[PDB]
């Protein structure tokens, strides 16, 4: 939302000094006169930033900082004296700043200001290659800071590295100058034996690696992968990568950005990964959500090779209809509330599919009409507002 | 067989989940039809189309 709106106009300046901002066409110097959109996406880059002061000085430091906030204020709160102590309760940004430097020993101020000062988001594109010879990745990772929104990064950046021997995160120093960044890469053992290949987390899973490159050992890369910086990341992976980083990931938002990855690939192996994902329950529910929108764009685009019935359908009728008879639907049941969420998002997907004369096919029409005929809420103890709602939709 | 002795018949029964689905479903649809159509005939009345 707030790279979106930044990089729409100009950018949101938390703190200004008094104009500070005047590539916009308010001003910034009281809340009355901030567009409201302004006023959103000011609260929305404040606890970002926030998030950003507990990445550098931990959690337990942020909660200390905020309890000497409110002890200070409740110890000014029971005073009698007309303000001798209550502008105890008046907090400012240098106080803030003065109590975090008390806590932690630390101060945040080249944070404070990169991030709160200086009104902008960064923009990275990134690209690897890998060097078989000297066995070593290198990147890539160049920023457009010419853009009205943007500004430079020249601070650190975390790259997580996904090989056959496992995830290993790796700082790069982004200086102005900087452009190719070689880190190095592990072995290849795991494809001479089988053995399971180690993940982010402590658990290790059996993967297809018939897609792989021979001579590369990594699976996928994830630049800036904890939403450490004010972002926005193209990074330039293979097919298969996204296709690896869909399923076997165990982070959402790197399934949610191979899923926004894979609609530029439509081939078979990617309607595989989206397809494998849909029917996977322990995924996130709202990655599957996705994933349903993800196929039926995939599916508009590789018309005139599709072979078997329209996408999801055959999905739908395993999950949700009927064993005997697969065009009934069963009774609606909406205690589980992820396959109900699902079940209500995956008509509203399989209605983008479109024939090769550009119009929607009569079999996913009529399988919506026949959802809606057989339709029977006598049973479950929840309402049906919302599932009908979508499908109208 | 039939002279003297007698064992009664009944009704075939219809114990079959798809039409029992079908007939719940279209007696629902078609009641639902006839409400509306009754409610918007004997009220004040919009229409999508040019006097329709």
């Amino acid at each position: 939302k707030i790279v979106a709106y930044e990089l729409k106009t100009g950018g949101v300046l938390l703190h200004p000094i008094f104009n500070p901002a005047s590539h916009l066409h308010f001003s910034i110097k009281h809340p009355h006169t901030l567009s409201w959109e302004y006023y959103s996406m000011f609260q929305c880059k404040a606890h970002l930033v926030m998030r950003l002061i507990e990445n550098r000085i931990s959690m337990e430091f942020m909660l200390q900082v905020f309890n000497k906030l409110l002890s200070l204020a409740s110890t000014a709160s029971s005073q009698k004296f007309q303000s001798h102590m209550w502008s105890q309760m008046l907090v400012s940004t240098s106080g803030f700043l003065k109590s975090i430097s008390n806590v932690s020993g630390k101060d945040i101020q080249p944070l404070i200001k990169q991030w709160v000062d200086q009104s902008g988001v960064v923009k990275f594109y990134g690209s690897f290659a890998f060097n078989r010879k000297r066995n070593v990745l290198e990147l890539e990772i160049k920023q457009d800071y010419t853009s009205p929104g943007t500004q430079k990064y020249v601070g650190p950046l975390k790259v997580t590295v996904q090989e056959l021997d496992g995830s290993f995160n790796h700082t790069l120093q982004i200086e102005e100058n900087s452009l190719k960044h070689d880190i190095p890469c592990h072995s290849k053992s795991r494809r001479n034996k089988k053995k399971k290949i180690p993940l982010m987390n402590g658990e290790e899973v059996d993967m297809d690696l018939s897609a792989m490159d021979a001579d590369s050992p990594l699976l996928w890369i994830r630049i800036d992968p904890d939403m450490s910086v004010l972002r926005k990341v193209e990074f330039e992976q293979a097919d298969f990568m996204w296709q690896y980083q869909l399923r076997y990931e165990r982070d959402v938002v790197a399934q949610q950005e191979s899923i926004l990855a894979l609609e530029k690939f439509p081939t078979p192996a990617s309607r595989l990964a989206l397809t494998d994902i849909l029917e996977q329950e322990q995924c996130f529910y709202r990655v599957r959500m996705s994933a349903c929108f993800c196929l039926a764009k995939i599916a508009n685009s590789m018309v005139s090779t599709w072979t078997g019935p329209p996408a999801m359908k055959s999905l739908f009728t395993r999950m949700f209809c009927c064993k005997s008879c697969p065009n009934i639907v069963k009774t609606n049941n909406f205690m589980s509330f992820q396959s109900y969420f699902l079940q209500k998002t995956m008509p509203v997907a399989m209605a983008l599919l479109r024939d090769v004369h550009n119009l929607c096919p009569k079999e996913v029409l009529t399988f919506i009409l026949d959802l809606i005929k057989y339709n029977d809420n006598r049973k479950n103890k929840f309402s049906d507002n919302y599932y009908r709602a979508e499908m109208i939709d | 067989p039939h002279t003297y002795i007698k064992t009664p018949t009944y009704r075939e029964p219809v114990s079959d989940y798809q039409v029992l689905r079908e007939k719940a479903a279209s007696q629902r649809r078609d009641v639902e039809r006839a409400l509306t159509r009754f409610m918007a005939k004997t009220g004040e009345t919009q229409s999508l189309f040019k006097d329709d």
